[PDB]
């Protein structure tokens, strides 16, 4: 159970924004341009490692 | 990251540009009461550069 518990957790955490304007990252590259989307891309990353 | 009619169609500073943009007033030597019709600038184009 754990381990599942575990892998659903890393999961759930794709859909979560840490402070982003979005999850999804193409929402992002198409709202923001290069410069701007690059500090919620770097966001996201952080938040995903 | 900045867009714009000049900067899409004539010249365009590059996303990780190092320097320094020197920018002075002109009017004096630019400017004559007959005017300047030798400057030109695009402003229809296919594709940005």
């Amino acid at each position: 159970n754990h381990n599942a518990q575990a892998l659903n957790t890393l999961v759930k955490q794709l859909s979560s924004k840490f402070g982003a304007i979005s999850s999804v990252l193409n929402d992002i590259l198409s709202r923001l341009d290069p410069p701007e989307a690059e500090v919620q891309i770097d966001r996201l990353i952080t938040g995903r490692l | 990251g900045q867009t714009g009619n000049i900067a899409d169609y004539n010249y365009k500073l590059p996303d990780d540009f190092t320097g320094c943009v020197i920018a002075w007033n002109s009017n004096k030597l630019d400017s004559k009461p007959s005017g300047n019709y030798n400057y030109l600038y695009r402003l229809l184009r296919k594709s940005k550069l």
